[PDB]
């Protein structure tokens, strides 16, 4: 059967950036051209492999990361990127193989007056491990006293919402984002092009 | 509680310069902490940012000439000024970021330094000149839509500018309530509803973004007699 590409593309509601989303894609046929070739994608970009390549190729899972960002953040999303968004959210690493796919998705989350539901970590004392994952939400100590899990003076909560409000501007509005990744082990190959 | 800038002066050009902004309460390593200049008589310019975990940001006006960084053990961020030139004559403060990352809630002192030889922000007016219990209204207009993402600051003559709206409309803590803020997207009004002798100062506006860019702050608008 083909991929379930759209689960992941589709899906009714993307996760917030600092919780982002794996989906495991097996034991099925691949044709990369239906995304590729689709005009409704603004960024298409795949590092250590070709995108025309990818139906020749054999591997043993891919796996689908998605998200939504800011659109200006966008560029955060690749090799070798520094910002909020690459340093404490999702952290791509500097040799990467696989493909970042995006597009304006401010007619499905933004709302008249503000959806803040879309959430990214703006308080980290270090930088994202590539892959790396932090759900955590502890109270963030920016002073010299601790905080006890007590939000106050230089006790801040780390999570901040996006506002993503109609009007905004492009690089304001927010972005569906979906990271492809690609696996091979000594193991039987289960994700095949046509 | 405080940032103590030192190390400025009055140098020659061909050499180089190192400030330091020693922090008190507030810990360097744990903060978005920046750099912020005003030449003689202009606005303010963000110059560069060091996140908590190291990244650094620059403005295309010092890029590849000025560099941030911290010691963690003196609790201290540096600004290393390498071949400085004339027009990086200014005071320096040290500023701790503080909503979005952006959001200039301290301010040090400021340093002087002279040396001898996108989305863009527009205020209104550049002047105004008005009379005790006047109301007066200050207009931030921006060239996209920018949510909520706005700041307005206070700077009376010789001190730090200080921090008196965030987020478009939410008062800082212990500013007086005849300051407030309105508006979202591309408009943003500040109000003063009765002008009192120690509200007369240069104001400006700011649109709270993640990078030094070089439409960071409005022009600034001058609250005169
Ligand atoms: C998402 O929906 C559109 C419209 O129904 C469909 O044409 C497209 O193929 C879907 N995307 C994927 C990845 O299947």
């Amino acid at each position: 059967n083909l991929c379930p590409f759209g689960e992941v593309f589709n899906a009714t509601r993307f996760a917030s950036v600092y919780a982002w989303n794996r989906k495991r894609i097996s034991n099925c046929v691949a044709d990369y051209s239906v995304l590729y070739n689709s005009a409704s994608f603004s960024t298409f970009k795949c590092y250590g492999v070709s995108p025309t390549k990818l139906n020749d190729l054999c591997f043993t899972n891919v796996y689908a990361d998605s998200f939504v960002i800011r659109g200006d953040e966008v560029r955060q999303i690749a090799p070798g990127q520094t910002g909020k968004i690459a340093d404490y959210n999702y952290k791509l690493p500097d040799d990467f193989t696989g493909c970042v796919i995006a597009w304006n998705s401010n007619n499905l989350d933004s709302k008249v007056g503000g959806n803040y539901n879309y959430l990214y970590r703006l308080f980290r004392k270090s930088n994202l491990k590539p892959f790396e994952r932090d759900i955590s939400t502890e109270i963030y100590q920016a002073g010299s006293t601790p905080c006890n899990g007590v939000e106050g003076f230089n006790c801040y909560f780390p999570l901040q919402s996006y506002g993503f409000q109609p009007t905004n501007g492009v690089g304001y509005q927010p972005y569906r984002v979906v990271v492809l990744s690609f696996e091979l082990l000594h193991a039987p190959a289960t994700v095949c092009g046509p | 509680v405080q940032l103590v800038e030192s190390g400025g002066g009055l140098i020659q050009p061909g050499g180089s310069l190192r400030l330091s902004c020693a922090a008190s309460e507030i810990i360097v390593s744990s903060n978005y902490m920046s750099w912020v200049r005003q030449a003689p008589g202009k606005g303010l310019e963000w110059v560069s940012v060091l996140y908590p975990g190291g990244s650094t940001f620059y403005a295309d006006s010092v890029k590849g000439r000025f560099t941030i960084s911290r010691d963690n053990s003196r609790n201290t961020l540096y600004l290393h000024m390498k071949s400085p030139r004339a027009e990086d004559t200014a005071v320096y403060y040290c500023t701790r970021a503080l909503w979005e990352g952006a959001t200039f809630d301290y301010w040090g002192q400021g340093t002087l330094v002279t040396v001898s030889s996108d989305i863009q922000l527009t205020q209104s007016p550049s002047f105004l000149s008005a009379s005790v219990g006047d109301r007066i209204t200050i207009t931030c207009r921006a060239s996209q839509g920018i949510s909520s993402y706005l700041a307005w600051y206070q700077q009376k003559p010789g001190k730090a500018p200080k921090l008196l709206i965030y987020a478009a409309s939410t008062l800082q803590s212990g500013v007086p309530s005849r300051f407030s803020g309105s508006g979202s997207g591309t408009e943003f009004t500040l109000t003063i509803s009765s002008l009192q002798p120690e509200d007369f100062a240069t104001y400006y506006c700011q649109h709270v973004n993640s990078f030094p860019g070089p439409y960071t702050f409005g022009q600034g608008t001058k609250l005169e007699i």
